[PDB]
């Protein structure tokens, strides 16, 4: 508690994310790149992705940080949750992050089968993502943003 | 053909070149030998480690390569019970894993100056989740049940691991 949630204070004190791309994985193009930050506590951010997102066989993620603060196992835990529903979990981890550095993050999503995949028109605004932000066992932030398909 | 690494562990003289001979040349330093168990051919590698066990390379190479381990203290003797717990931490540790194949064995369980009680031993089995196995290496006594329930110790977290649906994402996100 206490003695740990100061260090998670101090690490989210330093930390920005200062852009988010998704990117088509087979050709490099860049779909969507993100504004707002999204990383924030306290509020649902919000985030219009491009339909043809669905369609991919698979996306680059790259998520562009900064922290003042060093961690020794940077990760995120993701849950996607549909209607309230949870539809996804997942893990993605960074490790070793140096003091004061700025760092580019790519993680590879592929898409589920077609005879599994649902419909823009039904998850756009349905999806919420959860993500926490932990350095190793530390939970250092929790924030949602509700997905829209346009 | 399924090859088997059993390493036996223990304190000195507690009677691990003994269990190996019998195991192998049935009568009272790898060695590979061809076994039926469970109707199922299995090539058995087996290390005594009397030799090995105090030189470092060679203790954490055969802790790294040994597949099973059969843990092995004498019954008349307290002290190789105790330090049973050393060779269990040791190899969990060169593993970095918790679920290592492993089979505790009470071994010259013909002599009556018994200072180990099975129940005590059955109790450090059943707090590891391993099988113990009584033996005598002199008159063959659970030799055989030793060496073979370890290779089925193996073959079940074998199987285990070639289970443990890579997952894709509905939304991309
Ligand atoms: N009575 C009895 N003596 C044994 C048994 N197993 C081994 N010994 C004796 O205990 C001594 C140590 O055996 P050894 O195999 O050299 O132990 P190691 O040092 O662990 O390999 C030898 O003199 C063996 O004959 C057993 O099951 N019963
Ligand atoms: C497709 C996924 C979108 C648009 C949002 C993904 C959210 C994150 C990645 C969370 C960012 C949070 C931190 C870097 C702590």
């Amino acid at each position: 508690m206490s003695a740990k949630d100061e260090r998670a204070r101090e690490i989210l004190r330093g930390f920005k994310l200062n852009w988010m791309n998704l990117r088509d994985a087979e050709t490099g193009k860049i779909l969507w790149q993100g504004t707002e930050d999204l990383s924030v506590p306290g509020v649902e951010h919000e985030a219009r992705v491009p339909k043809k997102i669905l369609k991919c066989k698979a996306v680059s993620r790259e998520l562009n940080f900064s922290s003042t603060e060093q961690m020794e196992k940077f990760r995120l835990e993701q849950k996607v949750y549909f209607k309230g529903q949870c539809l996804e979990e997942w893990f993605f981890e960074f490790g070793f992050v140096i003091p004061n550095s700025t760092n580019t993050w790519q993680s590879l999503i592929e898409a589920a089968p077609e005879s599994q995949m649902m419909p823009a028109s039904v998850l756009t605004g349905n999806v919420i993502i959860e993500t926490k932000f932990f350095d190793d066992d530390l939970l250092v932030s929790t924030s949602r943003v509700r997905l829209f398909y346009v | 053909g399924t090859e088997y690494k059993l390493v036996v562990v223990g304190a000195g003289g507690v009677g691990k070149s003994a269990l190996t001979i019998q195991l192998i040349q049935n009568h009272f330093d790898s060695y590979r030998k061809q076994v039926v168990i469970d109707g199922e051919t299995c090539l058995l590698d087996i290390l005594d480690t009397a030799g090995q066990e105090e030189y470092s390379a060679m203790r954490d190479q055969y802790m790294r390569t040994g597949e099973g381990f059969l843990c092995v203290f004498a019954i008349n003797n307290t002290k190789s019970f105790e330090d049973i717990h050393h060779y269990r931490e040791q190899i969990k540790r060169v593993k970095d894993s918790e679920d290592v194949p492993m089979v505790l064995v009470g071994n010259k369980c013909d002599l009556p100056s018994r200072t180990v009680d099975t129940k005590q031993a059955q109790d450090l089995a059943r707090s590891y989740g391993i099988p113990f196995i009584e033996t005598s290496a002199k008159t063959r006594q659970g030799v055989d049940d030793a060496f073979y329930t370890l290779v089925r110790e193996i073959r079940k977290h074998k199987e285990k691991m070639s289970k443990d649906k890579k997952k894709k994402s509905k939304t991309k996100c």
